[PDB]
């Protein structure tokens, strides 16, 4: 009866339409947006945080997001100039697109 | 208030399985409120006489923001008829009659009829008669609203105006702005109406409509009333029972309705199953505050009591005084 | 009760027990970036106007957050290779012998460690595809953050390390733990035993060889029964335990107040934009988009700075982590509460949501007794030959040493006494003579 | 009224202050654990 | 009325904010610090706190001054001096 | 009362600022005085 659901935050999480098949309400969801950019390369890397590709070289998936026009150099590497975060990172090819790379542990020496 | 029996629904929108504060008009916890039961008419043999009833049309309380009802409360339970405490019959739900007046004019009345098959409500000025027993008529002990159940309740014949003519009989209807009918199926299960004034309209709220069961009350129904109502009074109703027929009749609760901040639990359905009044209590104030009908084990400091000023002092100077 | 005469009153324990002792420190925060433009102009151009005015605040507030997730990675790079030890036994099952370490053993991350993060209630990151996900299935539990980041346009970045080589790193450490604390110096490792080298850590706590020869087995169960009651350690009453949740629910309080906010009316007439727009004029409209501006611009500021308050506690207590990993899980640290209560044995770290959890094992002494004690021997036919014990006190049982830390009276030896100059305090005896005196 | 419009944000500062003070209780009880010995001499007049 | 001018206790109760009294009465703290004094004269005897040792307190500071290098024929010889030195500095102390 | 109900509103500003500014520098001494404490604590193994 009451037809407008609202949920704690106040915000229209459910509509009961005229015909009478209940609509769940989400707002319209944002696509976040980050830059990883080299200067000296003087060229940028599109980052998209948490977002499938399928939404956004083609767009390269990784757990940190979707970067856009990615190569997968796939070499590890134990220090990276600009680290995408978890075991990722992006290496310039130095001008050539930045490299997803998986940032390397340095093992000890085993006795 | 943890019941949450009566308590009113936000006609804005509807919240599901959420805990939040919400502020509108509530009865305070534990409040007994003001009990008023019906009863039997005095009769003799198979034959009906006197009616006997309080003077509840005598009473009169303040309408204010509005005021909650609770029916069929002790309905289908053996009690005592009010009238013969000899007599032992199990209690019957009936229905609540109300009149409503701004001056002490136009009279808001409520008129439960067809015993209880239809809530009849017209805002209309009630003329006093000159006749014995009514009230401008002298020796008059009280003006109370009747029916006969061996006629007005018989299933084959049912009158939608029995208690509406006996009204008539005793207060003449004049210029009565607007008629409503509005039919409620007869049932035993406890019931609650609630009656608010808006800017817009008086409101009306049935628990039975919507939520029978959870004691919830929506609002069925809209008065077009544009005049603040400020007095209440209950219509006594006595019904017109035989001796042998007399039974039981449940007691009715009036509950003040006050503007209050209630901590509200949502089921999926999203009835109130659960809610906390702050007001009554410190522990219920800190259950208000963060929001949580159980909080974990701790010492939370609340807001602190306010002394309330018992008098008003007021001094001003004056000064020179005539000559005779 | 201290007694006026030469020999003085001594109270040693004659029982002892192992006990671990759990600290978490939180080196790290959740990196989060606000999109200023979404929060609070929700796509309005008016509202963009209006900020223009004030000045480029959103613009200003990215920069900020930008310089927050930064710091936030070098501490987490600082901590790590601090961690990281340059020569580590490989993990081997059954590692330590007699002693049980399977829960500090990896599965992967620890058990030990797997059930510190089940046992806390963290939301799921959902870093790969989140957005998405939300969409699809709705909020995960009613006023779900993650779903609202997406909504108000804020997003939390995930963190500079994986959990793999988290792990990998606490592995190495693990593997360092037995061999490190062999001699002073980290430039060489000697791969030893753990069994080995607590019984050379209790040797230095005081308790005599002797002893813990005839008590290996008992020493190993005590040990073994303390990391038993570790297991059950995580609980409500367990303080470390409730620490790592605060942290987790600190940073779930800073996403929740973002969109809370969002919905506070800040004095306009609806808490919404577009439905100020519908109810009132524009220029009437304007006034009331600005209260809604004022106040979520100042809720942004507000949380940039809470973010910069967090990220420098998280960097400060990240050094502290570190000088704690040196002092107590790279050695045996005679400071007395910096890491274990009572005397420091070992210390295994393994990781946390927020940060790296701690657990001491510590040496507990119980059943004191009081017996009779001398600051030293001198012989009575020649006076300038003394002797003071080492980590012991010389007791009367006509003479013997007992360790400090473990009441066990042994024969007076060479091995455990260091000759000193004659002080009229040390007992003259003649009748019965260690052999240090026996000269 | 105008309150309710901003938010419950007079509860809030109630809850923030009461768990400041609950934090500096922790604080003093670590502390006094932390100062107590478990063997000390009874003090006497004339001690040192 | 207010003890002092603008007293700060007496405004409390006018704006309703109450100063909470601290987790440990006077008495305990005193106790505390009592028993740690007791445990100075004999916690330094020997590494670790397993084991107390109650020995004078004159007879610690000997040792801690033989400690920092002051050898032991001096400070037999200077054992009224050293005490002497020590009841001044805390003489200071109280005028501190 | 409208007009001093806008009148009332700004003091209502105000007095939450002056709570919330409170409540902050609270949190602020509470924190300092934690970390204070340790040292406290450190202080008195070390050299008592």
């Amino acid at each position: 009866q009451q037809r407008f659901v609202y949920d704690a935050y106040q915000n229209l999480v459910g509509y009961y339409s005229d015909d009478g098949n209940y609509y769940c309400l989400r707002a319209c969801v944002s696509v976040p947006v980050s830059v990883i950019y080299d200067k000296e390369t003087k060229t940028h890397a599109t980052l998209f945080g948490s977002v499938a590709c399928e939404h956004i070289y083609g767009p390269l998936q990784t757990p940190v997001g979707c970067v856009l026009g990615l190569v997968n150099s796939s070499l590890f590497v134990e220090d990276c100039k600009l680290p995408l975060g978890q075991s990722l990172c992006a290496l310039p090819d130095t001008p050539g697109e930045m490299r997803l790379a998986s940032i390397a542990f340095n093992h000890p020496i085993q006795v | 208030v943890s019941k949450a029996d009566g308590i009113i629904y936000p006609q804005g929108r509807t919240y599901s399985n959420i805990t939040i504060t919400y502020q509108g008009l509530f009865p305070y916890q534990g409040d007994h409120g003001d009990m008023y039961v019906y009863s039997a008419g005095h009769a003799t043999g198979t034959t009906p006489q006197k009616l006997f009833v309080a003077n509840y049309s005598q009473d009169v309380k303040q309408f204010a923001n509005g005021f909650v009802v609770r029916i069929g409360a002790a309905a289908n339970s053996t009690g005592t008829v009010i009238i013969s405490p000899s007599t032992s019959a199990t209690i019957r739900k009936i229905y609540p009659a109300f009149m409503l007046g701004s001056s002490v004019n136009h009279t808001l009345v409520l008129l439960p009829d067809g015993c209880g098959t239809l809530l009849r409500a017209f805002y209309c000025i009630l003329e006093p008669r000159s006749g014995n027993h009514c009230p401008a008529g002298n020796s008059y002990t009280s003006f109370a609203t009747y029916h006969t159940p061996a006629t007005d309740c018989s299933d084959g014949n049912y009158n939608r105006n029995a208690s509406l003519n006996s009204f008539k009989e005793y207060f003449n209807l004049r210029n009565c702005t607007f008629m409503y009918t509005y039919n409620i199926t007869e049932d035993e299960i406890l019931e609650w109406f609630g009656i608010t004034q808006t800017a817009q309209g008086v409101h009306l709220f049935s628990s039975r409509y919507v939520d029978l069961y959870g004691g919830n009350m929506f609002q069925f129904a809209t008065l077009p009333v544009y005049d603040t109502i400020k007095y209440y009074s209950i219509i006594p109703h006595s019904i017109r029972s035989i001796q042998s027929d007399r039974k039981a009749w449940a007691a009715f609760y009036v509950y003040k309705l006050q503007p209050l901040t209630f901590l509200l639990d949502f089921s999926v359905d999203g009835y109130i199953r659960r809610a906390i009044d702050c007001g009554f209590n410190d522990l219920s104030q800190l259950h208000c505050s963060y929001e949580s009908f159980d909080v974990e084990s701790g010492v939370y400091s609340v807001s602190s009591f306010e002394a309330k000023p018992s008098g008003s002092v007021v001094e001003q100077a004056e000064g020179v005084e005539c000559d005779f | 009760d201290q007694l006026n005469s030469s020999y003085f009153k001594l109270s040693i324990p004659t029982n002892f027990s192992f006990g671990v002792t759990q600290e978490y420190i939180q080196t790290t925060i959740q990196k989060v970036t606000v999109d200023c433009k979404q929060y609070v102009c929700n796509g309005f151009q008016k509202c963009e106007q209006l900020l223009r005015e004030y000045g480029q605040f959103c613009s200003k507030i990215n920069q900020a957050l930008h310089g927050a997730n930064l710091r936030q990675d070098d501490s987490v790079r600082n901590l790590f290779a601090s961690v990281k030890s340059s020569q580590s036994s490989p993990i081997i099952p059954g590692f330590g012998g007699d002693f049980n370490l399977t829960l500090l053993e990896p599965v992967a991350r620890s058990a030990i460690e797997d059930l510190l993060f089940d046992k806390v209630t963290i939301a799921d990151p959902g870093y790969m595809q989140g957005y998405d996900d939300c969409m699809q299935q709705g909020p995960a539990s009613a006023r779900d953050l993650i779903c609202a980041q997406y909504v108000a346009g804020y997003k939390v970045l995930p963190p500079l390390m994986d959990v793999n080589m988290e792990a990998a790193y606490t592995s190495s450490l693990l593997g360092s733990i037995a061999g490190v604390g062999w001699t002073a110096g980290l430039s060489s490792f000697a791969a030893i035993p753990f069994a080995q080298s607590i019984f050379y850590r209790l040797n230095g706590v005081g308790i005599t060889q002797q002893v813990l020869s005839e008590n290996q087995k008992l020493i190993a169960n005590k040990f073994n029964q303390a990391l038993g009651a570790m297991q059950t350690g995580f609980t409500t009453t367990n303080e470390a335990f409730q620490k790592v949740q605060d942290a987790v629910n600190n940073n779930a309080q800073a996403l929740s107040k973002l969109a809370s906010e969002l919905s506070n009316t800040f004095g306009a007439i609806s808490a919404s934009i577009g439905d100020i727009i519908q109810r009132l004029d524009p220029p009437e409209q304007d006034a009331q988009i600005d209260r809604l501006i004022n106040g979520r611009l100042t809720t942004l500021n507000a949380f940039v700075a809470q973010q910069l308050v967090r990220s420098e506690s998280a960097a400060l207590s990240a050094q502290l982590a570190k000088d704690k990993v040196n002092e107590c899980v790279k050695a045996q640290s005679k400071r007395s509460g910096f890491c274990g209560q009572g005397t420091h044995i070992v210390s295994f770290v393994v990781n946390a949501p927020n940060g790296l959890y701690f657990m001491h094992v510590g040496y507990y002494p119980s059943n004191h007794i009081e017996v009779v004690s001398a600051y030293g021997l001198c012989d009575a036919a020649n006076p300038t030959n003394c002797i003071a014990p080492v980590n012991g006190y010389f007791i009367k049982t006509e003479w013997s040493y007992t360790g400090s830390s473990f009441y066990a009276p042994e024969p007076i030896t060479s091995l455990n006494t260091k000759y000193v100059a004659p002080q009229v305090t040390y007992q003259n005896i003649s009748t019965n003579l260690p052999p240090p005196l026996l000269g």
